[PDB]
């Protein structure tokens, strides 16, 4: 039920990761020749690039945007063991405010934090060094301070955050393995090792939680040779389950991304096929469209 | 050439427009101060003011800085200010701290604040400085002049925190300059003693930046003097002369850059003087 | 500039006076205090949050002196064009008291 289309965006070289803003206006493509391209969206619907510069030494891995309530802020992590904050100031230039080099290996992932917990950034290294950095000052973005850290004891590949915004909830972070869950307690004020689902010995490419929207059980997706969708039911001790094993990709799944409503999951594989998975009337999961990489 | 059909009772006595050129003011002996709006040409009546103790001589519109304000100096002890607030013309304040009948009302430069000078025919002066609550501060000085002192004018705000000055005259065939000191009481300085019979108009000239500050005078001797000063440190107020017209000279008004010194007097006409390169004042119309 | 004002053309007054050489409360949402500026001091956060798009603002901003609900100047055009009620539902007839 999906109609394909092509966007008139001129890119000379390959692109790694694209991330949207909160409103649906201004992607953050950054890859290939160590460059960051912060495009936009005009009123007529066309896309015109309005930014460019050169990133750190290593190849740019991921780019993530920040909430509109704390200005225009980016956060990129490259192979050069550096995480770059690229806040825009006064106009159409981009100027740095910090650069963290506390990871001895190459930085593997950089994901922001939910709006309700403040302005926090989490960085994952290739050797399993995961540290959480807080920046309590909001009028200044040139300052930072590490809050807490955990011992992965493996090679971290991707991390994800819990978007739940209820008062009666505990924030958590799940880290891929190439597969555990943390629990930032209140009195201790540190992350933990509450539980970890053991159903995938295959390598993990990218994990991604699903939005809450007021339901009473969270959803986690794990990217492997088979697209996995699971559920967790709080009773703290969870009730880990597995409710999906669709593996029609015929290749290795690249990435898994979630919709605003927490209903439609998009998965991409190594066979050049992008497929969207949706729910049915009887709370069953079935494919609802496949698009070819060419078009 | 727009015309305003007069409709008062007695002979008119004054006229002065608004800052942007949108309104009028007509002091008279009919006690009416009927203001006319002249937008696009025509006659309306936004106010048909009334109420005084004598015929009104001189009106003086204040700066738009401080809202629509008009002043009156009737043959009275009245200095009434008419605020015209809430889209309706109405009385606001009066002050009778002068025994004789006032004859002059000249607003101060807008950089200082909202100060009015109105010297009566007793030989006194007054400053109605606005305070910031809705009350005035009226101060005076016991004596300034022998018998008259009916004309007062202000000096352009110049220099660097300000040294206020103004000019008077009309009693001792004279004119005096009052520079208030750092204490607050008006001191005095030189008096320009070069006139003949009886002076009436004591106006001044706007400044542009040129150090040549000038000042005119119209009198009953029939003579008009255009004083000059090379600077304020030499004080060489050298009296020149422009004409010796037969009748009495009433009023002298300058232009926005002092290239006209229009004169009106007892001859029931208007003369439009202007000075040439040689320094001699010649007529135009 | 004074002459230009007197004529009735007044943008030109500011344009000319720009060349002269010689010189010439909002509550915070986190700590609930009087903030002097677009940026707070205690939490160092934004003090003015737009009451329409719920976003922090730091430039031109209208407001009601009575009810105290403000936002972007364009936003306060777009809402206040027709319907006269505070978009935060405080019951203020803002156009009557402002
Ligand atoms: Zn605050
Ligand atoms: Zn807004
Ligand atoms: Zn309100
Ligand atoms: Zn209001």
């Amino acid at each position: 039920m999906f109609v394909a289309r092509s966007i008139a965006a001129d890119h000379k070289d390959l692109i790694h990761d694209v991330s949207f803003d909160f409103h649906g206006r201004r992607m953050a493509t950054c890859s290939s020749d160590q460059s960051v391209k912060v495009w936009d969206k005009s009123e007529s619907g066309d896309w015109h690039c309005t930014a460019s510069w050169k990133t750190h030494s290593g190849s740019v891995w991921r780019v993530t945007w920040a909430h509109p309530e704390f200005g225009q802020v980016l956060a990129s992590c490259s192979f050069d063991r550096t995480a770059a904050v690229w806040e825009e100031i006064v106009g159409e230039h981009w100027v740095k405010r910090t650069t963290l080099v506390d990871s001895r290996t190459s930085v593997t992932d950089v994901k922001f934090a939910p709006k309700h917990m403040g302005l926090m950034l989490a960085t994952c290294s290739a050797d399993g060094i995961v540290r959480i950095y807080e920046a309590p000052d909001v009028m200044n973005l040139s300052q930072w301070s590490l809050q807490h850290e955990i011992s992965c004891k493996l090679s971290c590949s991707c991390i994800s955050w819990n978007p739940s915004s209820s008062r009666a909830h505990s924030p958590m972070i799940a880290v891929g393995s190439d597969v555990q869950i943390f629990e930032y307690n209140e009195n201790t004020r540190k992350y933990a090792k509450a539980e970890t689902l053991m159903t995938v010995t295959d390598p993990v490419h990218d994990i991604a939680f699903a939005p809450n929207l007021g339901r009473s059980f969270h959803i986690l997706a794990i990217a492997t040779k088979d697209v996995r969708i699971f559920t967790l039911k709080p009773v703290t001790k969870f009730e880990i389950h597995i409710v999906a094993q669709f593996d029609n990709h015929n290749s290795q799944v690249w990435r898994v991304s979630w919709n605003i409503t927490g209903t439609v999951l998009a998965s991409s594989g190594d066979d050049g096929c992008v497929r969207l998975w949706k729910a049915n009337y009887m709370d069953n999961w079935k494919c609802t469209g496949i698009l070819k990489g060419n078009g | 050439i727009n015309t305003v059909d007069t409709s008062h009772e007695d002979m008119i006595h004054d006229a002065q427009m608004d800052y942007y050129g949108t309104r009028l003011a007509t002091c008279s002996s009919d006690r009416s101060v009927k203001i006319f709006d002249v937008r696009n040409g025509g006659q309306i009546l936004i106010a048909d003011l009334r109420g005084h103790e004598g015929p009104v001589w001189q009106v003086a519109w204040a700066h738009p800085m401080y809202g629509n304000i008009l002043a009156s100096c009737s043959y009275d002890r009245k200095v009434i200010i008419w605020r015209e607030e809430n889209g309706t013309w109405e009385k606001s304040h009066e002050h009778a701290g002068h025994d004789s009948s006032v004859n002059s009302v000249c607003w101060a430069p807008h950089d200082y604040g909202l100060i009015l000078a109105c010297g009566s025919s007793d030989g006194a002066i007054s400053l109605l400085t606005y305070t910031g609550e809705g009350q005035w501060e009226v101060k005076k000085i016991n004596n300034a002049h022998t018998i008259g002192c009916n004309a007062v004018s202000w000096a352009p705000a110049v220099v660097p925190n300000y040294i206020k000055r103004f000019a008077s005259g009309g009693c001792d065939n004279l004119i005096k300059l009052w520079k208030e000191e750092e204490d607050g009481q008006w001191k005095e300085e030189q008096k320009l003693e070069a006139h003949s019979d009886w002076v009436r108009d004591v106006a001044w000239a706007p400044s542009i930046g040129l150090p040549t500050s000038t000042i005119a005078s119209c009198s009953q001797d029939g003579r008009v003097f255009i004083w000059t000063c090379d600077d304020a440190s030499s004080n060489t107020w050298s009296p020149k002369l422009l004409h010796k017209f037969n009748d009495v000279v009433w009023h002298v008004s300058w232009s926005i850059t002092a290239n006209i010194l229009a004169v009106s007097g007892g001859d029931n006409k208007v003369t439009l003087w202007k000075e040439s390169v040689d320094g001699q004042w010649v007529c135009i119309s | 500039g004074e002459i230009l004002y007197r004529w009735g053309l007044r943008e030109k007054r500011a344009e000319v006076l720009k060349f002269v050489s010689c010189p010439p409360g909002v509550y915070c949402s986190h700590c609930r205090s009087e903030v002097r500026g677009t940026q707070c001091a205690i939490c160092k956060g934004f003090t003015f949050q737009c009451a329409i798009c719920h976003v922090a603002v730091r430039g031109s901003s209208n407001f009601c002196l009575t009810c105290g609900h403000g936002g972007h100047t364009s936003h306060m055009m777009e809402w206040f064009r027709t319907q006269e009620v505070c978009p935060t539902g405080c019951g203020c007839h803002c156009l009557l008291e402002s």
